[PDB]
């Protein structure tokens, strides 16, 4: 009857969602997206990260070639994982600056240990000890060779070995500490002693000090750990008159994306890019609350446990 | 919002409407009708799957770090390495809230701009032959079956056949 | 701003309304006065207040951190120091600029809002009685005594009893 | 934009247009013409210069910082000295990438705007002589040669002289 | 004329302000707020944090046990506050890395000390000097015990002291380098020796070297200051052949919210949970321009003195 | 009926650019502007900072005064340029914290020495050396006095030098460490020793360890390199037994806008605010892509190497 009425409007939804505006700090809209990853299954993806399980073994222990850690030996990994059940069970050693001595071998990504001759005269070799047994047998490090004197006699030992290779050349080795003064005479018949470590660009000279110390698993001694890295047409030089933890050979160094973390959490047949120690989380959200330690393409660590991003339009409903 | 229609001279929202972001309720002879308007819905829609898809966006993948939990004391290397990580959070979680809340602030205003679009659009489409009767709503003064109606929301209500139909109702004696 | 009415087709502020923000202003044969809207003033202080909130609001609490002066040269360890806190202060400086200006241009793109929506909300309510003179101001076409001007300020004003008048004052042999 | 005038119904822009960035064209008696309009032009441009002169701020420069590349691995110490400055350019890249994304939807819809402010500043000077057409374009209803429409352009076009002969154009039997 | 004119406007202002926009450097709205912190009283309010005015008394000063320092046994604090009059009066002494122990006694936040009896033998104890004089009356540090010749002999000593507690025990011990040869057999009768005092987990090893160092208060000698820290079941192991500044006991140290300030200003009695070594701040804008150094809920810190948030509209005025 | 049409309309271009929004990803605007510089020329310009050019000189080098640096002596920069072709023709030596060294000194900002006479009583000056040749005329490091013995004998040394300017005053050092127990006592007849360089708030001590080092330019063994502040009123006092590589004098230790760089670009008559190492830059962008090392007024370095500002409308250009 000449008359019609166009009204125009705009949808509802019974149940709108809260969100965080300039103006509000709550306000209704239809509909939201969250954004921060605050949950996780507690379960690291074995893939695509090539995982480690260290076990028992922290990544120094295997490095150094604790014997309950010989499985590790060669190893490679994208990341290494330290257990909160690891113990040492060895020679006991400490390692100044512990903690760059782990974070480099866990950045090279790899045990590949490559053996060399060092040209060791008048010395007796191997030295073993009760501390560190291989099944009931005395033994020591496996990367480590203990020497002391023969026949009532330590010759000053002097040896070079060059890198003539491209890689660098990671090598580690020690000084030992003896309890007494009759423990030093006994395996260097010389008080003191003295152990120079040289590239033509590093320098690091130990005197041994001799003293007890701790007892552990029967012996009062220890062992100083060090390391030294040597470049291409650079050369290592050894100069020891006694007290001596030679090594083996090299590390072989390589500069990955491989890196290391503590956890507990149990290794699934998964897959997923990020890693915490909490488990792997999805990488769909731009945030996350679950931890600042992450592994791999993550969201970015918040303080947040909820960002909502809103999706739709606000929500008006019946008045 | 800023746009003063959706929660403005709107009063509230259709519920009854879930085909579409954007749509018409009319009256007439025939009886009554609902249809959602795609190219303002879509319109809205591929905005904010836009803005979504930007903040959503593959980024920062990082393997060796600095460690962030310890568990002797050391002093002043460790209080460093807490400061910086401390420092960075604080900063990434204020990135955070801050960018949620202007998204959302647009999100809102730019939905509330589509409705007003879609109001402007019809208004100057039935040019001379209705008038605002303020709720969101057109009082057209001729007669419009549901075929009239139809070419209204599609762009082909062709205003001059009805001029002057519409212009006798809207003066005269009343 | 963006909506043209503030320091716009208004074209300066009333410098002596004391009692609200936006308002009306009239004459008619009685007399001229003067009222502001409280549902308009309301809405953009509470816009207002409610980004003042969220920029004021904790929390910044730290207690231990890294020192940030030194009386001593002591190379590389103290380099990083203080790189780290200056890096992080640059940050917040850029940070507490940005925030200012873009809360500030909002702040002042919403009070143009609730002007112009004060205007359209008015517009819609006199229909075809009233022409936009375009400074802001209405000519409203018939004889509307205080009360009526007062029914105007809410939604009483019942456009259908003037409407005859109005029409034909707008239309003659002009 | 969220003003829906460029990219709106404004269907097209003028690339023959090179003296404004917004303009008149119009079609009368005498023949056809084209003009930009300073005050809008001016008025996006000035908002454009502005913004640009803050985001090239300049401020930075920086003397003796950290080293940022090592020939030798070391391990705590320049994990530390790496993961400073990467944190560092992470929160700098995203502030750009964030600026430029702010800037930009702003630098549009300001534009969007002028050119909204000066259809409007037209709809409310022809007052009751033409009608919206939909497209940007008025429909003026008498006579006017090129003196009339420079007196819309300029701002001084008296409604009133043409009221008469306009709203008789518009009201018969079509 | 039936005529009637209805306008709409909005109010303005006299003085309006300008504030930063996107678009505008300086814009005049009618009122805005001040966003940035940028004076203060110049006094540090005693409230809510529990202030610790340290006076002449460094916090290293106060840990030894200094003399003039006595006031401050066993107490704690959330800040210290090291003054710029403070100063020494005991033996010349130096520490290794003290921005180190200055910053974990300060983390600590306290100074409870423990006696324990340690067992020296053939030793003479509570050795006293010319320099740490308690009045006329000669003596030493109060935390720490001059060990010295006994019937004109000093034993070389071995002594334990385990960890039986379930939390970290601190000791801070010494070394004595006397100024001459001299003075090394009367205090010692033997040469330079070692001093290795080892733990579990730590290891630390000291010689001594004699030699002239700079005259102070009547001394020309110097004491090397060091600490350690023993984890429970673990345990500190000292073996000094001589030279050894030995401690009388441990301090407990737990975390929290403890920090250390360098400042002169006066403490007065307010409350305010912001301070800065000029003083404290109120906390209720978000950004302050006073001191990047700031102890509490306070404002951060920013090289702007201030940022004008308009709360208000354009100000457009008269004609 | 005589009708007119008036149109308003917008600004249209052929050649729009795409920016990036809120919303969209690509989308086409007027005009827009470049806000990351990503090139370079290659070379660094001569001004306006004081550019000194190392060569075949590094700083440390240079400081201490290897024969072939001789050209360094008292000059001044605001940037110090590292050239990797750089080398070493005098003693060897290394420099424990050497990126310290290297780091104060480059922040000084001046190489100024100012000779001080130290009263050496009973022992010959000047010593030279095959390894560190003037020439084919031996000699050694410019700024450094080697001690040895004067008349098969060596008197153990003393010597005081106060600071009574008002500025902070660098002393450069070091200790030698002889190959052989035969050089070490046909150079200062003792076994070994020690060397104790002290300041009221500062102490050193050095014990030299005899033994081979690797083979550079004639000789085995090796010079460690020491640095001391003294500040106003402060002193500096060595005492040495032997192996001592004596001081000269000071360095005059300033504050400034003074750094280093290692760059092998080559330097240009031009002008430039900001340099990087693989040349200078431009800097009226507010970002770069260059190089994150920079020197002066630079844009900060972004991970984009484009980021596109619009300064224009959207381009609808004929449909
Ligand atoms: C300087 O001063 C320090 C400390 O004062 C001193 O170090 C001390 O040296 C002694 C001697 O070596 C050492 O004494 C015994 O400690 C061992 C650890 O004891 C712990 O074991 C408990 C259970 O495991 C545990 O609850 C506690 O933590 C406890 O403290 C202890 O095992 C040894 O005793 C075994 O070995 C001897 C040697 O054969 C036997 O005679 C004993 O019977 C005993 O067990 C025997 O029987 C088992 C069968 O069950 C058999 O299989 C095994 O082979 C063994 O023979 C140690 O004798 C202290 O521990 C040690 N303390 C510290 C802190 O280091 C230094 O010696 C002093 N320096 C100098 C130069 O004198
Ligand atoms: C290795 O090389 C170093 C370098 O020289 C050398 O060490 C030097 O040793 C001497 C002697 O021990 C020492 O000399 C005096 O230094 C003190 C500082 O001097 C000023 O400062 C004081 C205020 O702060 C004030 O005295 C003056 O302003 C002074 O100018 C100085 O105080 C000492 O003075 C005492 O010295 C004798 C000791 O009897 C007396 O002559 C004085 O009166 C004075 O006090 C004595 O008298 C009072 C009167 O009652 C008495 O009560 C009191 O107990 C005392 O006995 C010093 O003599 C140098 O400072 C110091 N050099 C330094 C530090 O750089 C080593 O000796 C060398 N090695 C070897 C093995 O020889
Ligand atoms: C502890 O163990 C270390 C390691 O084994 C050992 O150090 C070695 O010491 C010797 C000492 O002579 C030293 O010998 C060589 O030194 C030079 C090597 O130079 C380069 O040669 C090749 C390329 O040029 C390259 O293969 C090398 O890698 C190296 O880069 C070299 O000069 C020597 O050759 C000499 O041979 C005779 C000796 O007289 C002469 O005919 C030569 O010209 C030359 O030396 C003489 O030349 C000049 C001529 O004007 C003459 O003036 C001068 O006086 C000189 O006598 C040797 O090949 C080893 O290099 C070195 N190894 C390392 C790694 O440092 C220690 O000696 C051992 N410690 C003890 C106490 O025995
Ligand atoms: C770590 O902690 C332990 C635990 O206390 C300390 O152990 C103690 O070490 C001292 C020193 O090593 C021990 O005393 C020595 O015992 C040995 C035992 O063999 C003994 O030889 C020695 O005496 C010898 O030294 C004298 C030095 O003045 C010599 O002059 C003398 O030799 C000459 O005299 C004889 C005459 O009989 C002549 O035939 C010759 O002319 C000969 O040349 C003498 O032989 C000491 O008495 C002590 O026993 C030991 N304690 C324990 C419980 O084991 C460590 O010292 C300590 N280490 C540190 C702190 O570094
Ligand atoms: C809260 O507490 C802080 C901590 O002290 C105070 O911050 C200090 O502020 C003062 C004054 O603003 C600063 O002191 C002055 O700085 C001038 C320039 O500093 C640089 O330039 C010189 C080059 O000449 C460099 O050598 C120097 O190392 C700096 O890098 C100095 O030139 C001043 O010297 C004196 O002499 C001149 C004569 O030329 C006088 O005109 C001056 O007034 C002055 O007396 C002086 O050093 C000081 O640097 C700031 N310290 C810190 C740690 O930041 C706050 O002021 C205080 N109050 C508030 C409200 O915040
Ligand atoms: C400004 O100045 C900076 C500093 O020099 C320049 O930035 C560097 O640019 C170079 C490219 O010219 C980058 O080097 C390249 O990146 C990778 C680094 O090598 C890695 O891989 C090896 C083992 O494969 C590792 O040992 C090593 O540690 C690195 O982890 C390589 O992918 C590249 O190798 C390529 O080149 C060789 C031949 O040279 C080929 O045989 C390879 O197959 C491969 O294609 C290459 O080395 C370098 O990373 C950049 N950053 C730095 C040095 O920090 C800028 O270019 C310069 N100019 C401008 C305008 O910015
Ligand atoms: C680093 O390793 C090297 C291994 O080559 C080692 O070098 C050896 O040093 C010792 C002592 O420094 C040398 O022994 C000397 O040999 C020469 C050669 O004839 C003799 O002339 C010397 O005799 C003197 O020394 C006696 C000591 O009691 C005196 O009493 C006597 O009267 C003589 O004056 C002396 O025996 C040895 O020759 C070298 N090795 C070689 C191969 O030459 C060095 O000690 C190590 N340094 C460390 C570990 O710090
Ligand atoms: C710091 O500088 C001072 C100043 O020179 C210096 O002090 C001097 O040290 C020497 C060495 O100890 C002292 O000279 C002594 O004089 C006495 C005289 O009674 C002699 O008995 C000493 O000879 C010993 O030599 C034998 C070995 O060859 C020993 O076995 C024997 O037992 C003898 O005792 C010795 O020559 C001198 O007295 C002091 N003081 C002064 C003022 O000269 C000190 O050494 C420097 N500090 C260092 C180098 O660390
Ligand atoms: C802390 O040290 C200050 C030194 O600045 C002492 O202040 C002076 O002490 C002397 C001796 O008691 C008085 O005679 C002076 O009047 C004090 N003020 C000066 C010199 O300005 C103060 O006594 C010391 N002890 C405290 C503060 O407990
Ligand atoms: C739009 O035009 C007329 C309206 O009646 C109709 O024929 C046509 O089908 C409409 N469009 C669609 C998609 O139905
Ligand atoms: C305006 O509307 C409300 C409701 O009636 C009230 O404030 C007031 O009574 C009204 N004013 C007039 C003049 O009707
Ligand atoms: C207004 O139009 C007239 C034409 O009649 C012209 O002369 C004048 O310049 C215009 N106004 C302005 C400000 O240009």
């Amino acid at each position: 009857n000449s008359m019609a009425t166009l009204c125009l409007g705009h949808h509802a939804v019974p149940n709108g969602t809260l969100v965080k505006t300039i103006t509000d700090d709550q306000i209704e809209v239809t509909n939201a997206t969250e954004l921060v990853q605050s949950s996780s299954t507690g379960r690291i993806c074995n893939s695509p990260h090539q995982i480690l399980d260290g076990k028992n073994c922290t990544l120094i222990d295997a490095l150094l070639g604790d014997p309950h850690c010989d499985d590790f030996q060669n190893k490679e990994w994208d990341l290494f994982v330290e257990r909160s059940t690891a113990y040492s069970n060895c020679y006991p050693y400490y390692v100044p600056d512990y903690a760059t001595l782990r974070s480099l071998v866990a950045s090279s990504g790899n045990l590949e240990f490559t053996q060399e001759s060092f040209n060791w005269t008048g010395v007796a070799q191997d030295g073993s000890s009760y501390a560190c047994r291989r099944g009931s047998v005395n033994s020591f490090f496996s990367r480590l060779n203990w020497l002391y004197n023969l026949n009532y006699k330590y010759p000053e030992q002097n040896v070079t070995m060059p890198n003539n290779d491209k890689f660098d050349k990671l090598y580690i080795w020690g000084v030992h500490h003896p309890g007494t003064d009759k423990d030093q005479t006994n395996l260097y018949v010389q008080a003191s002693g003295r152990v120079i470590v040289s590239t033509k660009r590093s320098q690091q000279t130990v005197i041994p000090n001799i003293g007890s110390r701790p007892w552990v698993r029967g012996v009062s001694s220890i062992i100083s750990i060090y390391w030294t890295i040597v470049k291409p047409g650079d050369i290592l030089l050894i100069n020891s008159t006694g007290n001596l933890i030679a090594p083996r050979g090299y590390f072989k160094i390589q500069s990955g994306k491989s890196s290391i973390m503590r956890s507990d959490a149990h290794i699934d047949e998964c897959n997923s890019e990020c890693i915490t120690p909490n488990g792997s989380i999805p990488n769909d959200k731009p945030f996350q609350n679950v931890n600042k330690i992450t592994y791999g393409a993550c969201p970015r660590y918040v303080k947040q446990n909820t960002l909502k991003l809103a999706t739709g339009m606000r929500n008006v409903p019946e008045k | 919002g800023i746009f003063g229609a959706i929660a403005g001279f709107i009063e509230n929202g259709w519920e009854g409407m879930v085909d579409g972001w954007y749509g018409f309720r009319h009256q007439n002879s025939e009886g009554t009708g609902q249809a959602a308007d795609l190219k303002s819905t879509q319109a809205a829609i591929n905005q904010i799957t836009g803005k979504l898809n930007r903040v959503i966006k593959k980024t920062n993948e990082k393997f060796h770090q600095i460690e962030k939990e310890f568990s002797e004391v050391e002093g002043r290397i460790q209080d460093l390495e807490k400061y910086v990580e401390d420092t960075k959070i604080d900063l990434w979680s204020y990135n955070a809230e801050l960018l949620v809340a202007l998204e959302n602030q647009h999100t809102i205003d730019l939905t509330d701009s589509e409705m007003s679009k879609l109001f402007e659009r019809t208004r100057r489409q039935l040019r001379e032959n209705a008038e605002d009767m303020g709720n969101g709503c057109f009082k057209i003064y001729h007669k419009c079956d549901n075929a009239c109606i139809g070419s209204i929301r599609n762009g082909t209500y062709d205003h001059d056949i009805y001029r002057n139909e519409a212009l006798n109702n809207r003066f005269q004696i009343k």
